């Protein structure tokens, strides 16, 4: 039910999360590939986190190839300017979010990043008017 | 772009049914809907009906209701609208046309077809 | 079901200058899509209609800059920059939210006599 | 080039060993998952990234579902609705579809009685009636 | 096809990492590893590698501008000419600015540093400009 | 400055041999891979990138440049007389790893004195490294 | 192959400055030079001038030299030959050609046009 | 600059008969890429000219093989196999090592009268 949490972070954690903090689609997957592709396809069974990153990369391939059908067919131009920009914009955010939760575990400390989130969820909460300018950054 | 032509137009008896002809070429008919447009003289536009591809729904308006029909034939790609209980404030020319701006707003237009009734010749 | 309403119903205009057209409708436009069923045609004495503006705001394909349109909900307005000798007609609104389609009742230029 | 198999001893050239259509459908694997698992898998549980794939296939397709009904909700062209509806159910589910069969049977069977049925498949298929024998090989 | 950087620890896809006009200018480099080690560059010394690589690396160089003076001399027509040095310079000169850097990287501040700082860069870059640190990562 | 200095070589040395007793470029090519695939090592690394890089300009200047004349020029430069000193290196490389170097120097010396001696009173033997 | 027709040509009234057209289509303008050639009758071809493609460059024979010009707009792909201070031995007919045999020798030769100044109607 | 110069001036030529041009230059054409820059140029009367041999000894693309010439340096001669009532015109040869371009003299061919 909840892909979050096998970890020890809730949906709410990120939840709280604005759209712009999270980088475009492109550049997290040429990081990944980049950065990790001798271990991504390795024999080595092991670092379980692994296979997140390497369900995801399918599953928006999944999504590339739908988007390209629907740009073969549906003569109405109207409908594939609908369809095409939901698929990149809503259903991709769910693939932003994971994506991003994932490397940085990868990269940082578990016990880091969690404590992130939540010193985030707190620095959110309350209006602008009285709080230290800038955002928490991870280091 | 596609070019459509209708045929069958003409004076009819009073009190007789009469069936107009307008058939389509060069596009996918299968893939996109029709409807019908009247204008008697002195008036603008009205929409009367329209149907969708498949053809198991179709709809009506109230000043006709229950009185026309529409039906089409895949096999050939031809529509078809049928007309009885004609009265006197039917005299009108008839226009098929199609719409794919996202199903709203009709696009091409044929050249449309002028029925008349009455009893002198 | 819609009722539908244009104005002015008559609108003569001297070439050159720009001019408008309102026409309203009830019941509001916007669908859960973010856009608005809402048509603009031309009509040509002894020739078939054509199309203006599609979608609310979107200009139909091959038809000159020269026309522009604007608006949403159930306030829009048809503004052409530049009258032409070749503008004269009868211009109509359609509504295409919820069957049956209703028309307008029209709009009809001419050259502002001497 | 990252599959969704090598990672138990197995290759995409191993599963395509087999008909697409002989695959049996999702709504019998989702409510087997459902049967006793549902305990388990709510749970948080430690290795066996079976567990974790599940998982991701069941947030995919339940992604895939509310694509479906959003478009059946909105898009009030009838002709284009039927084709993507039909697209969504028959075309991409194959995927799913495998990746599932896969995981549950590792899950009931061990890694080794699975290797053992995909090569087995092999004198299935490669038998023509003549040759092949009447009774088709079954899990156990 | 084969990667120079492939034994070294580092690969042409992390180096298309960072931005391409991020790279130094090329007659400003050369005149750093003059001026830095003319010794080293004219001594014969044993292993050494990234010494033996910046020797076989300058030689592209040296053989790129003897073609360019050569097309100066012929080649008559305007058109050709133009193209022909334009590439000579700016297209093809990518690979070797980075070669000099990478192993520049290497030789003052060392190996762990460089390739810590490549990736650190690269996260800087990609995400939003408001939540990163101010400034940008100074090498050392 | 020069490559061979490092190696116990000189340029003068080395340019000591004919030009034409070097081989080809395409037949070294062929045994460097095949029995050499896997510190002299990095050295053919970046001469084949070299080699490579050349027959790429090749193939883009014969895509476009679409008068006829010019082509040749350019492509009869790269493929005869750049490609020289790219067949001076990948053999006098070579010759390191397939036989030893205190065998190869004697070689290279030799030679020297097979080109003095007068085609009269050359021996009717042909040095070979065996 | 490449088609080049030339216009303007007629008589010119002495004393007076005339421009001769000369436009090209069918390959790359922007990649190959243009040259001038004339030919009084009773004597043979005489080059005149030529332009580059960027056009910074010009050349010019003693001949005409500081009293024709030449320039070319390459948004429309047309030569341009300016006479001023014409003579009567400058009555003849004139060509434009394109060489491309890596830039020494012309390809294609226009069907050129001739100019003749003269008092007489 | 340089001075052209062309010889014979007329050759009549009963045809199937080879014959010879010679045009000679004053300064030599070998620049440094092994290449002559001359020209072997064809003009009819009532036409435009036509090309015969580019670049010295290479024959411009569709010309027929029943004409071919060789030569280096300041010496070039133009030989015809076998002439066809179609040869008759008159030829040019021309220079293009240096700015400004020079034309030769002309050389113009007929039939021998009986």
């Amino acid at each position: 039910i909840d892909p979050y949490k096998e970890f020890g972070a809730s949906v709410e954690l990120l939840s709280f999360l604005p759209s712009d903090f999270f980088p475009s689609i492109r550049d997290l997957l040429d990081t990944a590939s980049a950065l990790y592709r001798e271990a991504l396809e390795s024999p080595e069974h092991c670092s379980p986190h692994h296979t997140a990153l390497r369900q995801a990369i399918l599953c928006w391939g999944e999504l590339m190839n739908l988007a390209t059908w629907v740009g073969s067919n549906l003569e109405d131009p109207a409908s594939r300017e609908l369809v095409v920009s939901y698929v990149n914009v809503n259903m991709g955010l769910k693939i932003r979010q994971l994506l991003w939760f994932h490397i940085s575990c990868l990269t940082f400390g578990r016990e880091t990043v969690l404590e992130y989130l939540v010193s985030f969820g707190v620095w959110i909460r309350t209006p602008p008017a009285y709080r230290p300018p800038n955002a928490p950054i991870l280091s | 772009q596609v070019q459509l032509v209708e045929s069958g137009g003409g004076v009819v008896q009073p009190g007789r049914s009469l069936r107009l002809s307008c058939a389509a070429s060069g596009f996918n008919f299968n893939k996109f809907g029709m409807h019908w447009v009247r204008q008697v003289p002195g008036k603008g536009l009205e929409w009367l009906t329209y149907i969708w591809y498949d053809g198991s729904n179709a709809d009506y308006v109230d000043s006709v209701k229950g009185r026309f029909t529409i039906s089409r034939d895949n096999s050939i790609n031809t529509l078809y609208l049928q007309m009885n209980s004609l009265r006197a404030d039917d005299t009108a020319v008839y226009f098929c046309a199609r719409g794919f701006y996202d199903s709203s707003s009709l696009e091409s237009w044929g050249q449309g077809a002028l029925v008349i009734v009455s009893s002198a010749s | 079901d819609i009722v539908m309403t244009q104005s002015p119903l008559s609108l003569a205009v001297t070439p050159g200058e720009p001019a408008s057209i309102s026409c309203r409708s009830s019941q509001t436009l916007l669908h859960n899509n973010g856009y608005n069923y809402f048509s603009w045609y031309l009509q040509k004495p002894g020739q078939a209609p054509q199309l203006l503006i599609y979608l609310g705001s979107n200009r139909a394909p091959g038809v000159s800059d020269r026309f522009s349109g604007s608006g949403s909900g159930t306030s829009f307005t048809l503004e052409i920059s530049r009258v032409e000798a070749e503008d004269v007609g009868v211009y109509y609104c359609m509504q295409g939210r919820h069957t049956p389609w209703t028309f307008g009742q029209g709009t009809k230029v001419e050259i502002k006599r001497t």
